[PDB]
């Protein structure tokens, strides 16, 4: 469809990208018994092969004029499971470290040694701060509101 | 010039501590000083020093 | 006088050091100011001499290091074994040595690296190993992997056991200063027992157990039927069977009537016919023999037992008219420094491993060892790299010495004094020396380059044109190729099949050894091989000498072993240290080296291995074109590079994949080595100031003030890099060509 | 210039050039 | 022949002077740090740019600084 | 190419000769004190 | 015992077990939900 | 001013080899030179300017000329997709005979070098034919780089 | 026992003539004679070098000019056909 793509089940090159993995692993299964290690492994290597196939083409990827899929990075609704869909978890994912890593600084920074605890961890504040940092967005733009996310008088200094 | 254990913010625009604050130790009250005030920071510079001595009207944000 | 020496209890042991990072040195114990402490504390965790100032405290805590770096070979070894008795096919590999490949390790399947599993043979799937295990456990008499299982086991207990002792004698009972310094009863014990009892230990094993084992599986019978070890032990008739001297008890030993012994003592140049290694019926002998030479040359060094040599009235005595005042004062510099003693050591050891890769591939010693080309190859190559670093270490070591140990006001004895004293002449005769080699070495193969260009070949100094055939060295291959008839008349045969002298041998099809031939391509890189080394030399031996002092800087003694420069004045005087000699010569120790292992590969896959056919044709991997083809660098370029470099690019979705992988790999970690090599500090600790303005615009400054790496620690980086980029490299490309070509 | 006389005139233009460049550079020095 | 400069912050450390290994900055009576103390320098004709002097200053940015210029046998510290 | 001795005359004066004595007339100038 | 908890509390030994419990964790997700490419979310 | 750089008094008593590299480095920064004002700096940018132009034309004469003299410009005029546009002769006396028959190719009678600058298509859509009108651009080219 | 001196500098700074031979004539007069009579013009430096200069321009012109077809390859020129063009070029 987009981009001049066809969709991958009915890519008549994945049929041969398909076959031709199956047929090399077959090829490779018959140089052992049937009731041997290896033949365990390759066949089982050969059904995931077949699980991983008939996969794309239920997903929806659009496959190529050499039979392989190609990711629509657009922000089509059609397609939205290749960027945007994983893009969201992995920046809440971002965002739930680096908020917690800073929360850990601001509290740390507060301490007799703060230097001291930066080698050397104390847990158990480590962890109060990971568990609470699941609801970072209703925080950081808490903190963006209420004029506590950024300092005015910093240390630059250039003659 | 200012009071002992006082938080200070500097204003020297060639020092590592320019916009940074720090608590004056003792400013001495010679009639010939040019920078007497001694003020110590919590984060050395690139030389490693935390101490150095400034003129009163070089510094001053309380 | 020379008695045992111990302190009970010397330092309890508890986890309060243990919580403080920093503890060894005062100066960082105090905690981190700056991010240049994380660095520095890994810099100087192991510079003993430099957190105190007592030869004794220091030399506690290099012998406990050593038990921990035993305990830790130890559990390496184990684990060496353990692995050849779980996850190898071994048995199988008996059974047919020479159509199965080895393998001791094998992948979980879980992200597709399953086919990293390739089919090695016998009804297994696992990465082929090339260390050379299979082989030496075939030569040892291993026949089962239970026999592995328990020796695994083994180890794991001496692992233990050393720990142990790496404790015991630092916090129970640990010498003192005056016990470590009895060096004639340390060299005592390290000839006599420890060499010399090993030797006879190894040889008592190969004479019972590993003489009638192999002998039985080169007479073709199932390594399965073949008895137990120790079947051989309380059963002498069942062992006289094949060697019938046995039948005449230890009689012959005692009565000085040992000549019948030549049986299974036996001296008899050239390789086993059928397992192309040598006679272990010799190695036995050799063994014999090196055991009682170590043996008695462990009583010369005079204990309290009145009698023996010492090691100060042998060094004065030599001292003669050219050289001073002689030896004096050297006794008392490898007793009071630890330093004067490593360099030594590491020298020895570094040449000792380039003296042991260059017999082993000339005189394959375990069955089928040549005839599996990557097994043989490999050993050379790593061999051949550890040595390189061990030397370099040497000349670190001594340069370390020379900067903090040295004083003169006991060192007037005119030895060292005088060499010191001629340095300007030392370096610039050396200079020459390496001048006139790099010139009439690598002008001529530009030479050769321009003709074959020119389109006038017949000006080049080919061994059609202008020939440069080394005499001296086919003299010398023809006079050992003569020595069982005229200069060893007991001998059977020359000691190696590289001598012009003697004949092919096979091992099933492909060759294992052969007279190699000597031309004008071997002349012109043996000279490059001496220029490459005596550059190496002259910057580790001019480091060394101006470790002290120089024109340049006449103080820089104060200044240290390790500094980056003395200012931007002078001119300039950045990299002036020793450190930094050995800095630039571990990149001209990488050259040589690389430049090794290049001729090695290259000639041996031209004149020496292949696979020979019947009625005697014999056809190599290459074909013969070293000889031509090797005289050009553009034939080094495409005949070597270019060509040999097919099998790695194209080795993807093969076994032989991760080669593939780590080929680039390797690429990017080189080329990632002259970010830092090309740089310098100055630049990157500006630049971090513009990301610790966003860092405390968003109040996330950390409070270890990050500063940028040092200018020593730069250059470290870009050499580690460097190194490892090159040698992964090289790796990657010699076993993905040797695997699938030999 | 597939005649002759031509590389001549050639020759004499870029010597009475390099004269020219000659006078201009020792003005420049 | 490069230029060594003084300026008013020196607090009279003396360690300027004891680490520059050509005798080229002393000690001079200046009323106004603490003990009447100031480093000066006078034969900065014999100056390499070892920039030892700079190394040690223990001041906010510095008090002495070396501005390398000219070039000359003594500065180039060569013994040939 | 209608001369045809001229690249015998020419390439010998201008890469043998003409750095021959240029070098030398920079060497004259470079190392005088005037 | 307090000491060994603030040895094991130091930063080598913090980031080695994090990084081996999070590869534990992708291994196994890999190991059960294989050649994910595309979220079927 | 005694010595090889004459317009900088650090480097003419540098007695070290120095003063020769630095006086090719600093020889065009007429900023930093001795006794400089704002009348004399901008003179000597005119005149160089000046020189600049007078070699890039004599550059490109040079190439009319040697185009002219020893191409095949008019045997590729009249089939430009099965000939190859020469650049020069050459006359190397270091060659070997294996090494003129290798470059003799194209139509040259002896050795010559292929053209890979495109100045023969240049040349030709522009409404040259004969090696004439390119001997007459050279002229006129040495006598604007005269000028 | 000292060696230091401000009268004799030299001695206190190395300036000695090692190999010194004060022998003020070794070969026969007559060679002598005829050596500095045909060797004697060559000592003026300025019509020297600009005698050099003409004499290595006229010799490599004449036998650069002058050469022989069998010696150099170069001016032997190509005697065989040329190769032809990848993609049917000449
Ligand atoms: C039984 C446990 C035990 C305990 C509680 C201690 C306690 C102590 N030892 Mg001790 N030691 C032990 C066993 C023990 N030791 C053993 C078995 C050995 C023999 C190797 C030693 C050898 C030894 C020496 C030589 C020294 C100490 C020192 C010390 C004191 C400070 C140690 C410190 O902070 O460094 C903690 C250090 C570490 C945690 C580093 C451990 C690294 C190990 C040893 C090597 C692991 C290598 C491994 C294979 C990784 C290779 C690379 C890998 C990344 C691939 C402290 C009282 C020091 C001392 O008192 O000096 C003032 C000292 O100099 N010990
Ligand atoms: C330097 C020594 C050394 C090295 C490099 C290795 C390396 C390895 N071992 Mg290993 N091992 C060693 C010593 C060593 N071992 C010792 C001494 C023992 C005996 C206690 C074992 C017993 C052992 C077992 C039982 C297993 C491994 C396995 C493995 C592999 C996976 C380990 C992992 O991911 O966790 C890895 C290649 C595993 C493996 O290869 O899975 C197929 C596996 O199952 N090892
Ligand atoms: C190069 C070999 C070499 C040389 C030159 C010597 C030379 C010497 N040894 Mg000697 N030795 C050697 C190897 C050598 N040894 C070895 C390999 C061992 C073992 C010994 C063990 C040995 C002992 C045990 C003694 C000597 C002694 C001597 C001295 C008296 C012997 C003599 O001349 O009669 C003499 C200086 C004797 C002596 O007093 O020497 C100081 C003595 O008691 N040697
Ligand atoms: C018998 C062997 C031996 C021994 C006992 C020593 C012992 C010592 N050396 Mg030494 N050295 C050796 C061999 C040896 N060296 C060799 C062969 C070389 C030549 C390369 C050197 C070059 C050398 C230099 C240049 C210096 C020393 C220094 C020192 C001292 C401090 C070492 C230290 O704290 O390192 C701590 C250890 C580290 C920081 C580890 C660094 C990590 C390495 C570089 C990378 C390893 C790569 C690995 C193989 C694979 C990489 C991939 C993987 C990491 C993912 C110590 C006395 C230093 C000193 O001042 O002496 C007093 C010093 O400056 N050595
Ligand atoms: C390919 C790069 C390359 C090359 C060619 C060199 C070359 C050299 N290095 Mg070296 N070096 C390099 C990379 C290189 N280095 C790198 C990357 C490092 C960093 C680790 C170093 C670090 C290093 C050190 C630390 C030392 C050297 C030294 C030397 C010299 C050894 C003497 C010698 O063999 O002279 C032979 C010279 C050549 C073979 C160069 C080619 C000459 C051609 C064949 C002749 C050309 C004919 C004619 C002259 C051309 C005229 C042209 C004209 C008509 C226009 C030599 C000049 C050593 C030294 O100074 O010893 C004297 C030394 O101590 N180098
Ligand atoms: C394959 C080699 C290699 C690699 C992987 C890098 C990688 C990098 N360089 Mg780099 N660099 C290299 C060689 C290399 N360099 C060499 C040879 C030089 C010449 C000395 C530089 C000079 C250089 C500069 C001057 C800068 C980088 C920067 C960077 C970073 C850019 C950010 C990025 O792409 O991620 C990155 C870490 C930039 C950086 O720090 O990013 C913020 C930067 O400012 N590099
Ligand atoms: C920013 C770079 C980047 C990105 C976006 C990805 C993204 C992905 N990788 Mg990948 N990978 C990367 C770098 C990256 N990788 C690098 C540098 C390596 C080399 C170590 C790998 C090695 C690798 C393997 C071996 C596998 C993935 C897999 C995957 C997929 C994850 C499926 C899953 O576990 O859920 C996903 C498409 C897995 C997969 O199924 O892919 C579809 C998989 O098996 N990657
Ligand atoms: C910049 C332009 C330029 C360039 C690079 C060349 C290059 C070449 N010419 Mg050439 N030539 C040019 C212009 C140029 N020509 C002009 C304008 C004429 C007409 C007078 C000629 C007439 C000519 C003849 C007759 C011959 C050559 C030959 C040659 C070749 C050998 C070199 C030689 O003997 O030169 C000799 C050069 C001259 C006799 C005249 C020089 C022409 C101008 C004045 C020089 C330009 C000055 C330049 C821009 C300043 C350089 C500055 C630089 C050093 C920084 C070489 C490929 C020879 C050949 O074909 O060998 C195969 C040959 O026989 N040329
Ligand atoms: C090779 C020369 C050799 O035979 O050495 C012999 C000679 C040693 O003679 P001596 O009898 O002084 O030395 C014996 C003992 O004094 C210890 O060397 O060595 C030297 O003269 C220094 C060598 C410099 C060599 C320059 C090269
Ligand atoms: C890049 C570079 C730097 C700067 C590079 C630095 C500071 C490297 C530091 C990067 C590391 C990766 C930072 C450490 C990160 C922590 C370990 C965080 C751990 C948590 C996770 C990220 C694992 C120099 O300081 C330098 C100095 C002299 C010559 C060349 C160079 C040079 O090339
Ligand atoms: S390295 Fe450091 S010291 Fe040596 S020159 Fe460059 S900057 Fe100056």
């Amino acid at each position: 469809d987009v981009a001049g793509l066809t969709p991958c089940k009915e890519s008549k090159g994945f049929a041969k990208r398909e076959k031709q993995e199956i047929k090399k692993l077959e090829s490779r299964l018959k140089l052992y018994a049937p009731d041997s290690a290896p033949a365990l492994a390759l066949n089982a290597t050969i059904e995931k092969t077949k699980r991983r196939f008939a996969f794309y083409g239920n997903e929806g990827l659009l496959c190529g004029t050499d039979g392989l899929p190609h990711l629509i990075v657009d922000g089509d609704q059609a397609h939205l499971g290749e960027f945007v869909y994983p893009g969201l978890v992995f920046l809440y994912i971002a965002g739930w470290i680096g908020w917690v890593g800073r929360a850990y600084l601001i509290d740390v920074r507060t301490s007799k040694k703060p230097t001291e605890k930066e080698i050397i961890i104390d847990v158990p504040l480590a962890l109060r701060i990971m568990s609470k940092g699941l609801t970072w967005p209703v925080a950081a733009i808490g903190e963006l509101r209420s004029g506590k996310l950024v300092e005015k008088s910093a240390n630059i200094t250039v003659s | 010039g200012p009071k002992r254990g006082s938080i200070v913010k500097v204003l020297r625009r060639e020092s590592y501590w320019f916009n940074d604050t720090g608590k004056v130790v003792a400013v001495d009250q010679a009639p010939g000083v040019r920078y007497p005030v001694v003020v110590r920071f919590d984060k050395v510079n690139y030389a490693g020093v935390s101490t150095n001595n400034y003129s009163p009207d070089e510094l001053e944000a309380a | 006088e020379v008695k045992i020496m111990v302190e009970k209890d010397p330092v309890k042991t508890s986890f309060e050091k243990w919580a403080k990072p920093g503890h060894f040195s005062r100066t960082l114990a105090k905690g981190p100011n700056t991010t240049t402490w994380i660095w520095n504390l890994h810099a100087d965790a192991h510079d003993f001499d430099s957190h105190t100032n007592d030869l004794e405290e220091i030399s506690r805590k290099v012998f406990s290091a050593h038990f921990g770096q035993l305990a830790v070979i130890f559990i390496w070894l184990s684990g060496m074994y353990f692995h050849g008795a779980r996850f190898s096919n071994y048995e199988a590999w008996l059974s047919d040595p020479t159509h199965i490949k080895p393998s001791a390790q094998v992948v979980w399947p879980i992200v597709g690296q399953k086919i990293l599993n390739g089919d090695v043979g016998g009804g297994f799937q696992g990465i082929q190993i090339t260390s050379g295990f299979f082989q030496l456990w075939r030569a040892s008499g291993i026949t089962s992997e239970l026999q592995l299982y328990t020796t695994a086991i083994g180890g794991l207990i001496f692992a233990a056991l050393m720990l142990f002792a790496g404790w015991f004698h630092y916090h129970k009972a640990a010498p003192k200063l005056a016990w470590f310094q009895n060096v004639e009863s340390m060299l005592n014990h390290h000839l006599a027992g420890l060499l010399g009892l090993g030797s006879l230990a190894w040889a008592g094993h190969q004479v019972h157990v590993s003489l009638p084992i192999n002998r039985l599986l080169d007479a073709g019978v199932d390594p399965k039927e073949i008895p137990l070890p120790h079947e051989f032990i309380l059963n002498r008739d069942l062992l006289a069977q094949l060697y019938p001297s046995f039948s005449k008890g230890l009689t012959p030993f005692f009565t000085l009537n040992w000549s019948e012994y030549s049986d299974f003592l036996t001296f008899r140049g050239g390789l086993n016919p059928v397992t192309g290694g040598l006679w272990l019926t010799d190695t036995a002998h050799h063994h014999l023999a090196i055991a009682v030479l170590f043996l008695v040359a462990g009583h010369m060094y005079r204990t309290n037992f009145g009698i023996g040599h010492s090691m100060k009235e042998i060094l004065e005595a030599h001292k003669g008219p050219f050289t001073g005042e002689g030896h004096k004062g050297l006794y008392e510099i490898l007793t009071t420094s630890w330093h004067a003693q490593l360099a030594i050591n590491l020298a020895m050891l570094g040449s000792l491993t380039i003296i042991v890769a260059h017999h082993m591939y000339a005189m394959p010693p375990y069955p089928y060892l040549a005839t599996d080309y990557a097994t043989q190859l490999s050993l050379f190559t790593h061999h051949m790299w550890i040595g390189g670093f061990l030397v370099v270490g040497a000349a670190a070591h001594a340069a370390i010495f020379m900067v903090r140990d040295y004083d003169p006001t006991t060192q007037y004895n005119n030895l060292l004094d005088r060499v010191l004293r001629h340095r300007d002449a030392i370096i610039s005769h050396l200079n020459w020396v390496c001048i006139f080699l790099g010139f009439h070495s690598f002008g001529l193969y530009i030479h050769n380059d321009t003709m074959s260009a020119l389109g006038r070949p017949q000006d080049m100094f080919s061994d059609t044109a202008i020939q440069l055939q080394p005499v001296f060295a086919q003299w010398i291959q023809n006079t050992h190729a003569l020595a069982p008839s005229l200069t060893a008349p007991n001998a059977t045969a020359s000691t190696s099949l590289t001598w012009g002298g003697g004949d092919l041998v096979a091992v099933g099809g492909k060759v294992a050894l052969l007279p190699i031939p000597l031309g004008t391509a071997d002349f012109l890189v043996h000279h490059i091989h001496a220029f490459t080394i005596h550059v190496t030399v002259l910057i580790l031996l001019k480091g060394v000498l101006f470790a002290r002092s120089s024109r340049l800087i006449p103080d820089k003694a104060n200044l240290g072993f390790r500094f980056p420069c003395d200012g931007p004045g002078r001119g300039g005087t950045c990299q002036v240290s020793a450190w930094d000699h050995v800095f630039l010569g571990l990149f001209w120790m990488y050259n040589a080296i690389s430049v090794v292992i290049f001729h090695f590969s290259w000639k041996m896959q031209s004149d020496v291995w292949g696979s020979i056919s019947d009625q005697g044709v014999v056809t190599h991997i290459t074909g013969g074109n070293f000889a031509q083809s090797s005289i050009t660098i553009n034939g080094w370029l495409r005949d070597f590079l270019w060509a040999q470099a097919s099998q790695v690019i194209q080795s993807y979705g093969s076994s032989l994949s991760a080669y593939g992988l780590l080929f680039l790999g390797a690429h990017f970690v080189w080329a990632f080595s002259l970010m830092f090599l090309f740089s310098g500090r100055g630049y990157w600790q500006e630049l971090i100031e513009s990301i610790v303005w966003a860092h405390n615009k968003l109040k996330v400054a950390p409070a270890i003030q990050p500063r940028a790496l040092s200018i020593v620690q730069g250059r470290a980086v870009g050499v580690a890099h460097y190194l490892l980029g090159g040698i992964a490299t090289t790796w990657a490309f010699f076993l993905a060509r040797i695997i699938s070509v030999g | 210039s597939i005649s002759d006389s031509q590389i001549i005139v050639a020759l004499v233009s870029a010597f009475i050039t390099g004269i020219l460049a000659l006078r201009l550079g020792k003005s420049l020095y | 022949a490069h230029s060594v400069k003084i300026y008013d912050t020196c607090i009279g450390c003396t360690q300027c002077v004891r680490a520059c290994p050509t005798d080229v900055l002393e000690m001079v009576p200046w009323d106004g740090c603490k003990a009447s103390q100031i480093a000066s320098a006078p034969r900065t004709e014999d100056c390499v740019g070892c920039k030892r002097c700079e190394s040690a200053c223990p001041t906010d940015f510095l008090s002495v600084r070396v501005y390398l210029g000219a070039e000359t046998t003594r500065s180039m510290g060569l013994a040939y | 190419m209608t001369a045809s001795y001229l690249p015998s005359i020419f390439v010998p004066l201008i890469g043998l000769v003409f750095p021959a004595i240029t070098m030398a007339s920079l060497f004259i100038y470079i190392e005088q004190d005037e | 015992m307090q000491d060994v908890k603030t040895y094991l509390s130091t930063a080598p030994v913090l980031a080695t077990l994090w990084f081996g419990f999070l590869a534990g964790l992708l291994i196994e997700i890999n190991r059960f939900f294989p050649d994910a490419l595309v979220l079927p979310l | 001013a005694s010595r090889f750089p004459k317009f900088s008094r650090g480097l003419s008593q540098d007695p070290t080899t120095r003063r020769i590299w630095f006086g090719i480095a600093t020889a065009h920064d007429f900023e930093s030179h001795d006794d400089m004002t704002e009348e004399r700096l901008y003179q000597k940018i005119f005149a160089s300017h000046f020189g600049q132009l007078a070699i890039i034309f004599l550059w490109t004469s040079g190439n009319l000329f040697h185009v002219a003299w020893q191409g095949n410009f008019e045997a590729w005029g009249q089939d430009p997709l099965h000939v190859r546009p020469i650049a020069h002769a050459i006359w190397d006396p270091h060659f070997g005979q294996p090494a003129v028959e290798a470059f003799t190719r194209g139509g040259a009678s002896g050795p010559v070098n292929i053209a890979y600058s495109g100045v023969y298509q240049w040349w030709y859509t522009i409404g040259l034919r004969t090696n004439q009108d390119l001997y007459g651009g050279s002229i006129f080219l040495l006598f604007v780089s005269a000028l | 026992s000292v060696y230091f001196d401000l009268g004799e500098i030299d001695n206190t700074t190395g300036n000695w003539d090692l190999y010194g031979n004060d022998d003020p004539n070794r070969y026969n007069g007559f060679q002598n004679k005829f050596f500095e009579t045909f060797a004697g013009a060559f000592t003026k430096r300025g019509l020297l070098l600009k005698f050099l200069v003409l004499g290595g321009a006229t010799t490599i012109g004449y036998l650069g000019s002058t050469s022989s077809p069998d010696l150099l390859a170069i001016k032997n020129g190509p005697k065989q056909v040329p190769v032809m063009g990848p993609r049917g070029r000449k």
